[PDB]
This record gives C-alpha cells, sequence and structure tokens, in this order.
C-alpha cells in the first residue's frame, strides 16, 4: 500500500499444505519495512523466474 | 531510573510517571504500547531495547 | 406435607440460580449501564475538540502560551461538557 507519499510493504510466512488456493484461516500480517518514494504509482507487474 | 515517580521524555513523547521494567512481549516492530482507554502505558527504551 | 413442599421448594430455587443467570439480570444492569458509562467519559480524552492534538501535555510542549491558549481553550470546553453531561447522567440515574 502506498500512502502520503510513502511506500509500505507487510508480509507474512505462513506454512500451507493446501496447493489447490488460499486456505481459510487469520493470519496477521506484520510491517516489513517502510521507504518513501512518493510516486505517480498507477501500474504493476510481477517478476518471475 | 527505575521505581520512582520520575519526569520521562521518550523520543520526543514527554510526561510523568513511574517507569518499571516490564514482562509484557513487544512485537519487533512496535513502539510504543497503548491502554485499553488509548492511554500511553508501555514505551520502548530507545538506546537499549 | 408443607414441610416437603418448603423444602423442596428452596431447593428449586437453587437450581434456577445455579443454571441460568438471566434471572439476575437486573443487578447486572446496573453494573453495566455504569461501567460502560465511565468508558464514554474516560474515551472523550482522546477526542481532539476541534484542536490540534488531544495530548494535553502535546500542546503545552510544542507551542508556547499566547497562541497555545486557544489550543487548550477549545480542549477545556470539550472536555468540560463531556463531564457535565456524564454527572448529569449519573444524577438522574442516582434517583432511580
Ligand atoms: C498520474 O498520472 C496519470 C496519468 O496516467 C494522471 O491521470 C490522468 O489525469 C487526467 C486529469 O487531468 C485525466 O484527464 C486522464 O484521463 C488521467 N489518465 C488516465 C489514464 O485516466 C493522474 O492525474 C496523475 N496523478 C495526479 C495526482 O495528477
Amino acid at each position: 500500500k502506498n500512502i502520503d507519499g510513502y511506500f509500505k510493504i507487510y508480509s507474512k510466512h505462513t506454512p500451507i499444505n493446501l496447493v489447490r488456493d488460499l486456505p481459510q484461516g487469520f493470519s496477521a500480517l506484520e510491517p516489513l519495512v517502510d521507504l518513501p518514494i512518493g510516486i505517480n504509482i498507477t501500474r504493476f507487474q510481477t517478476l518471475l523466474a | 531510573v527505575k521505581n520512582k515517580c520520575v519526569n520521562f521524555n521518550f523520543n520526543g513523547l514527554t510526561g510523568t510517571g513511574v517507569l518499571t521494567e516490564s514482562n509484557k512481549k513487544f512485537l519487533p516492530f512496535q513502539q510504543f504500547g497503548r491502554d485499553i482507554a488509548d492511554t500511553t502505558d508501555a514505551v520502548r527504551d530507545p538506546q537499549t531495547l | 406435607l408443607i414441610a416437603n413442599q418448603f423444602n423442596s421448594a428452596i431447593g428449586k430455587i437453587q437450581d434456577s440460580l445455579s443454571s441460568t443467570a438471566s434471572a439476575l439480570g437486573k443487578l447486572q444492569d446496573v453494573v453495566n449501564q455504569n461501567a460502560q458509562a465511565l468508558n464514554t467519559l474516560v474515551k472523550q480524552l482522546s477526542s481532539n475538540f476541534g484542536a490540534i492534538s488531544s495530548v494535553l501535555n502535546d500542546i503545552l510542549s510544542r507551542l508556547d502560551p499566547p497562541e497555545a491558549e486557544v489550543q487548550i481553550d477549545r480542549l477545556i470546553t470539550g472536555r468540560l461538557q463531556s463531564l457535565q453531561t456524564y454527572v448529569t447522567q449519573q444524577l438522574i440515574r442516582a434517583a432511580e
């Protein structure tokens, strides 16, 4: 999430064994890092090995 | 100073109270605790975590 | 015969009280309404009341009196009504 000119990142690494889709459950997400770029970000892509 | 009515200023927070070492276990990111009524009760010491 | 009816009657009181709490509701409400009324009172402290900060020490710390007055005077008016409304709540409830 990017807000007030700041780009925040949260994370979680729960282990799963249900390979089909998202498991039911409730894991909180901690703030991993905050880093202040402040950009007109409107598009998005991922990078795959 | 611990266990004593001392006026304290933490990270520019300010206020007066009696500072005692606490058993509650903060998560790594968290810095300032709070109460049910949203009153500062726990503060994490900057110089020594 | 009367004794046995009376003794069994008292026994029935235990079970109704022992198992079901709904009978004792009326006493609980006085605790709930009162204890709740305090929470509203305490929570009001964390309200800005149209001022820069709800925390009084913050306003004292950052800005000096001549302009700090306008900030504090808003907090007092805000809290004072909150206190007044809480007491007027209690006086009404106390009569009841
Ligand atoms: C960030 O850049 C985008 C361009 O992709 C701006 O979006 C345009 O805004 C104008 C308004 O003046 C619209 O007429 C365009 O249609 C918008 N583009 C799209 C693709 O819809 C956007 O306004 C910029 N951010 C800010 C804060 O100005």
